[PDB]
RNA sequence: CACCCCGGUGGGGGAUCCCUCGGCCUGCGCGCCGGGCAAGGACGCGGACGCACGCGAUAGACGGCACGAUCCUCAGACACGACUGCCGGUCUCCGACAGCGGCGCAGCCGCAGACAACCCCCCGGACUUAAGCAUAUCACUAGGGGGCGGAGAAGAAACCAACAGGGAUUCCUGCAGUAGCGGCGAGCGAACAGGGACGAGCCCGCAUGGCAAUCGGCAUCGCCGAGUUGUGACAGCGCACCGCGAACGCCCCGGACAGGGCGGCCACAGAGGGCGACAGCCCCGUAGCAGCGCGCAGCGGAGCGAGUAGCGCUGCUUGGUCAUGCAGCGCGAAGCGGUGGUGGCGCCAUCGAAGGCUAAAUACGCCGCAGGACCGAUAGCGCACAAGUACCGCGAGGGGACGGCGACGAGCAGCCCGCAGGGGCGGCGAAAGCGUGAAACCACCGGGGCGCCCACUUGUGGGCCCCGUCUUGAAACACGGACCAAGGAGUGCAUGUGCGCAGCGAGUCCGCUCCGCGGCGCAGCGAAGGCCAUCGAGCUGCGCACAUGCGACCCGAUAGGCAGUGAACUACGCC
RNA sequence: GCGGCGAAAGACCAAUCGAACUGCCUGGUAGCUGGUUCCCUCCGAAAUGUCCCGCAGGACAGCGGGCGCCCCGCAGGUCUGCC
RNA sequence: GUGGUAGGAGGGCGCGCCGGCGCCGCAGAAGCGCAUGCGUGCGCAUGCGUGGAGGCACCCGCGGCGCAGAUCUUGGUGGCAGUAGCACACUCGGGCGCGAGCCCCGAGGGCCGGGAGACGGGUUCUUCCGCCAGGCCGCUCCGCGGAAGGUGAGCCGGGUCCUAA
RNA sequence: UCCCCAGCGAACCCACUGCCAAGGGAACGGGCUUGGCGCAGUCAGCGGGGAAAGAAGACCCUGUUGAGCUUGACUCUAGUGU
């Protein structure tokens, strides 16, 4: 908006007082520039990129928010009350062997979800996939899908390949868990199935009541 | 201005001032991890970092405490048993202006 | 007089074809282009912002800097004939 | 919550008086004028703002003064 | 998911390169699948549609029609078939632009070293077989 | 009858919505011009060729290699290789010379010109802030001049320090909005540390004298030259670098299935795009999968830096203060000298200037690539379109508008009328017929006659001046407003303060980094010497309000400056 | 172009002249004019004081609102009494 | 208990997009038009028509988030208004032609410049064909549209010449 | 010329506009109040009114907004001179 040689014309010759384009010849000629009110002018208060964009929290705060969303995956009300179908599902908090890493092609990973009873819930975000609503669809962001089961693991249970491509699975190691798996959409109770590696480190990554934890230091 | 606050020491009278946003800080860290990697596998057996000296810092307020110095001083280097030319050739950093001050540091860093 | 009369003398023109950058802006008078700065040595320091945008490097055919683009790309081998003979020995 | 502005939609002087304004810079920018027509400013939240105190210290060096 | 940075996902150059695709890749872009009784003997799940093939319609107004592709238009994307065809006001019969996507390849033609390309796609298709059997042996 | 209002149909116009081969932003990569004729321009080049784009008399695919069957408007071309891709040839003319410079020099070379984001050197404003203003500020900026490179510049202490001492530069954090400068006003404002990224060190000169041991050139193992006014030294590079990629059928609706229903299947592949609606299995793709080699030899090493440093004066500059830097001029050193926040002198301490090189971390546009809580055709770049185009200006320069049928298969001219444009019966298609088609407004038709509010039995009564605005006071003979659509104005950052919320709490703060003993707080007072509690909840984040600096709610001066362009009008002088 | 040129009118210097035109600084600054976009609910002013090159403006105070905390008796009043 | 400007506060309505979560759509989405209903109100929901591919609700989060005004900006459209205005020294006959006040021919009556160069224009020149567009009316005409054709130098002008300021 | 016609065909301007009298009112109303009237909405004249349209009054004042110009203004400065 701000490209052009734009002068006002001052009172006196029964126009507004708005910068003109400079020159003749042109339609854009003589037209209001360099306003916000004005056609090709430039936004008054244009955007800029050193707006802050990141939020600061406090990382014990967090720390806390981290369990506390990690709570609401055991709690069977809750994690009903969000979407997921956990009817067939044996226990909440469901604790599947260190053997998962034994499963090599993702059809015995899919046969191994089905016998966990999580096949309503995998059938309901894999045909969940609709185009998005608005204009984010032209931008990079065409489909939605409902969240599905998360699945918590260490690095001693590895089970990426066969596991990432079945929809309505996602796969997090549990020495990074963000609250965007653990409460996707700010709603608490996410499906959450874990390895018996990722289950045994939780009173580490976090230590038991009245402890500091031993493997995140400083946190009660 | 109005009220009781402390008074404005905001220094942006200058329309020259740029300001340097960090949008890159995530990823020169991989660029950073990435260069440290080929860097030790450049030299694969050879270790990443120089042997370093242990000095005491400098004014009253951090003289209580030892820090990692730049490098050995050549009288230091020769009383370890080296000439401080072949001691550059293994993994070793040697300071020409530092002065050998004291026996304790010069003790330990010899040691 | 002094506007629509004044216009009919206005037959005269100051400002032909230059030679380097082939606007109508070499005076006749004045024997230098108005636009480039023709006959310096040097090109005119451009009069706006977006005179470089209309007149400079990029604008143009750029017939030398797109075959140099095109060998830098490919490593500067050169002339394909010449280049096996140089492999051969 | 939101803004004040997302209020204020619909309020001709948007928050900021018919009579008076809401003008570029009335009293001049900064704090200039505290000797002349913000002295009551001055007077009452920074009455030692103006003036001098004490012997100058050309390069104070802190971690040499350093006496926790 | 595509774990490539290099290739793009994005919805604006995926289709900026189908509508400026140049005409090698335009080849490759208006692919067929083969018949059952062509990939029991190729191998591959299809190839790009050519002249003097004979095809079956899958898709459209055509579908379940068989005939010979009489031509091809790589700008637009059309495959044109033999028998599927549609008149005009003065009687000219149009053949009418097909996508090779709604195309079955029945029989491959195989005369303008066509033969020669269809067992490069072959061989090549069964040498990196016998890699990935040889990587999952071991 | 006109007029007005409401509706219907038709116009009118292009809002809305949906779309998007475009933009914007961020990251990464690249960072490669030029007498071997550059940038830019001019003119030409297609069988039918205007524009655009491509190209250069080898002129609209010339060669090699790869690809493998179409290109298409006509005509034609094509396995003796269509259409393509990669690379290379060819590459007109104007535009870099009154050229300038190096080398004994039969001659061989270089400089010029482009680039202007980043970087280095010089020159250097004013608007602005100070509620005026002159110093100050803006700002050692903008701008102009010069010069490089893929980075540049800097850089191995005549440094910091005052310790138990550190140890090139650059960058980050931090010191710190601090010390300090400042009509001590407005305002401005660093450094050592500590932590970190990254790390790397070197060289010329005073080199032999039992012989210049050194180099340049050549038509070359021999000349000629340089040179004693002094020449002299090898550790790093290079190649290779794929082609293939799983898995779907039936029924319904429909112009068409990617939809719905049922049943499977693949997945180290359920990223994305195409396909006649919304596809893991139709297609393109996607996940997945591949390396290496070759080198490093010798003979001086205490060499040392002068019209300088410094002092005096001056001008500029800086936070730099009885001078921080820089320059000019005067004076002009030493064997010891410089410095110690910068008066003199003395101490003590610490370094060695007036010669040179040096990676990395750092900066950055074009361009390429990839992304995005961005914009979605009055938005987003000025340009989604024959956009820096059309067009305007003597000139420097200025600079728009304009997107959408469908299955790109059909979508025609049969009959009647008209010179014709066309009309009417038809025709194609699911429909639209260059999407949707709002409002202003208009035609006709139908209905009805307050502009609004109230009341009811609908035409009566009662109540109502024109909104916005400034104002003591507007219906005002105050100003703005023809109508309608779209657009259109308190935002962003920094720093505070207050409140609320949140985590922890004598502590607290992840986000500079590969790892904060950094900040603030646990206690203050004083100019300081000095004194030191009888004593006190904070830190960090999030949110709002508010203050200030910034374009600062939006729009608006007359002015001022810097750099340019014009005597085609006109003024004068000359030929 | 703080320049030209003028038988002098501040005339003329491209329809521009008591300092041309172009681009930039520049979104110059404005105590001045104009405008400042949803609804309902709760409350609701001031046009005064002091100072200011202050008088079309500010800052402080007063008045409005919002948020609080604390249990201390509160009053634009009359009566009685003394000044 | 109930007015309210400047003003402050609260709770909602509405818009673009986000993370979720419930869904809808070629058996017709958004948008639009007209109705009906709900609503103190912002607004919401439905019906019918149109439309032809997306959309809704809620919870969250981000914000270029709500218009009657700015001699607002851009675009479109009215009234004004079939108004102001636009050829009014020509006349008669004939022709071509669908069509004639203006085009052509003949006659009569009038009027005034015409013809060569420069600068400037650049194909306007000339021929053939056209027109339902342009020409302040009309056109069969044309400086218009389309297709062509045309510019030949020792002697003309400039350069290969000379100098002027 | 106007006027009337065929063909062609704008602009200014525009909150909205039945007309008066007095009153009140921002102290000179088209709209308000109380009275007086007129209304087929057409053609041509016309200049009383719309405090008619032009143009963010050029007069005047204000601005801590200018510029031109002057000098015994303030602070500087090219030039001349020492
Ligand atoms: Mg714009
Ligand atoms: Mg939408
Ligand atoms: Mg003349
Ligand atoms: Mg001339
Ligand atoms: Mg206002
Ligand atoms: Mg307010
Ligand atoms: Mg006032
Ligand atoms: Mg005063
Ligand atoms: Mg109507
Ligand atoms: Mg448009
Ligand atoms: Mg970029
Ligand atoms: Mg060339
Ligand atoms: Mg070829
Ligand atoms: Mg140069
Ligand atoms: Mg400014
Ligand atoms: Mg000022
Ligand atoms: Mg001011
Ligand atoms: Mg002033
Ligand atoms: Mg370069
Ligand atoms: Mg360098
Ligand atoms: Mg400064
Ligand atoms: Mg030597
Ligand atoms: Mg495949
Ligand atoms: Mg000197
Ligand atoms: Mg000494
Ligand atoms: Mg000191
Ligand atoms: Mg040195
Ligand atoms: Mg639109
Ligand atoms: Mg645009
Ligand atoms: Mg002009
Ligand atoms: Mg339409
Ligand atoms: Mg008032
Ligand atoms: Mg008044
Ligand atoms: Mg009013
Ligand atoms: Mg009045
Ligand atoms: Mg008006
Ligand atoms: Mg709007
Ligand atoms: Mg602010
Ligand atoms: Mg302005
Ligand atoms: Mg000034
Ligand atoms: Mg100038
Ligand atoms: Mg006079
Ligand atoms: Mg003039
Ligand atoms: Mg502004
Ligand atoms: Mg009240
Ligand atoms: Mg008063
Ligand atoms: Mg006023
Ligand atoms: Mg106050
Ligand atoms: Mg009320
Ligand atoms: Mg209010
Ligand atoms: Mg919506
Ligand atoms: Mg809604
Ligand atoms: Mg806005
Ligand atoms: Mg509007
Ligand atoms: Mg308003
Ligand atoms: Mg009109
Ligand atoms: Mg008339
Ligand atoms: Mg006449
Ligand atoms: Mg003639
Ligand atoms: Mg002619
Ligand atoms: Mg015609
Ligand atoms: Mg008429
Ligand atoms: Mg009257
Ligand atoms: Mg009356
Ligand atoms: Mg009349
Ligand atoms: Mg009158
Ligand atoms: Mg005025
Ligand atoms: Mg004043
Ligand atoms: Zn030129």
């Amino acid at each position: 908006g701000m490209q052009h040689s734009a002068h006002s014309w001052g009172t006196g010759r029964a126009m507004a007082r708005v910068p003109r384009v400079s020159g003749s010849g042109t339609t854009r000629s003589g037209q209001g520039a360099f306003a916000n009110f004005c056609r090709k002018g430039r936004l008054a208060h244009p955007t800029k990129v050193i707006r802050r964009w990141q939020r600061k929290f406090n990382l014990n705060a967090k720390r806390h928010a981290e369990a506390m969303a990690l709570a609401a995956t055991a709690i069977p009300p809750l994690v009903e009350s969000r979407g997921h179908r956990i009817a067939g599902v044996k226990m909440i908090p469901l604790v599947v062997s260190n053997s998962i890493k034994e499963i090599k092609s993702t059809k015995e990973a899919f046969e191994m979800l089905k016998r966990f009873g999580l096949a309503e819930e995998l059938a309901r975000v894999k045909e969940s996939k609709c185009i998005r609503a608005g204009k984010g669809k032209m931008r990079n962001r065409r489909y939605v899908m409902k969240k599905g089961l998360l699945i918590i693991y260490d690095n001693q249970s590895d089970i990426q390949k066969a596991f990432r491509n079945i929809a309505g699975v996602d796969l997090a190691c549990v020495d990074s868990l963000s609250l965007l798996d653990l409460c996707p959409g700010s709603h608490l109770g996410r499906l959450v199935m874990w390895t018996l590696g990722a289950f045994e480190k939780l009173n580490e990554i976090y230590g038991q009541y009245g402890k500091e934890a031993p493997l995140t230091s400083g946190y009660f | 201005m109005k009220h009781n606050n402390t008074l404005p020491n905001n220094h942006f009278k200058k329309t020259a001032i740029r300001f340097k946003t960090w949008f890159n800080q995530p990823a020169k860290k991989e660029k950073r991890i990435q260069l440290r990697k080929e860097k030790a596998e450049k030299m694969y057996p050879m270790p990443v970092e120089k042997l370093r000296p242990i000095v005491r810092c400098s004014s009253i307020r951090y003289n209580i405490k030892q820090r990692l110095g730049r490098g050995f001083t050549p009288e230091e280097c020769r009383a370890a048993g080296l000439d401080y030319n072949y001691a550059r050739t293994i993994g070793i950093a040697v300071d020409m202006r530092r002065k050998n001050m004291n026996k304790e540091t010069f003790d330990q860093n010899v040691e | 007089s002094k506007g629509t009369s004044s216009f009919g003398k206005k037959n005269k023109r100051n400002h032909i074809l230059c030679v380097r950058c082939g606007s109508m802006s070499y005076h006749k008078q004045k024997l230098r282009c108005s636009s480039c700065g023709y006959p310096e040595k040097k090109l005119r320091n451009r009069g706006s912002p977006k005179a470089r945008r209309r007149r400079g490097e990029g604008t143009g055919r750029m017939r030398h800097l797109k075959k140099v683009r095109r060998a830098a790309r490919n490593g500067f081998k050169g002339n394909a004939i010449l280049r096996a003979l140089r492999n051969a020995n | 919550k939101d803004k004040k502005t997302r209020k204020l939609r619909g309020h001709v002087s948007h928050g900021h008086g018919r009579v008076g304004k809401h003008r570029k810079h009335p009293g001049g920018r900064g704090k200039c004028g505290g000797m002349a027509h913000r002295k009551t400013l001055f007077m009452k939240y920074h009455p030692d703002h103006f003036g001098k105190r004490g012997m100058n210290c050309t390069h104070l060096k802190k971690n040499a003064r350093y006496a926790p | 998911m595509k774990f490539n940075k290099e290739k793009t996902a994005s919805r604006r150059k995926n289709r900026k390169a189908h509508f400026t695709a140049n005409s090698t890749e335009r080849r490759i872009r208006m692919s067929s699948p083969l018949s059952k009784e062509l990939r029991e003997k190729y191998g591959f799940r299809s190839f790009p549609i050519r002249r003097n093939d004979k095809v079956v319609v899958m898709k459209g107004r055509f579908k379940g029609n068989t005939g010979t592709v009489v031509e091809v238009r790589r700008k637009m994307y059309k495959v044109y078939v033999d028998s599927c065809e549609a008149s005009k006001m003065n009687g000219r019969k149009v053949r009418v632009g097909i996508d090779a996507s709604n195309l079955k390849i029945i029989e491959l033609y195989q005369g303008d070293g066509r033969d020669k390309i269809l067992e490069r796609k072959m061989n090549n298709r069964r040498m990196q077989m016998e890699r990935a059997a040889k990587i999952k042996m071991e």
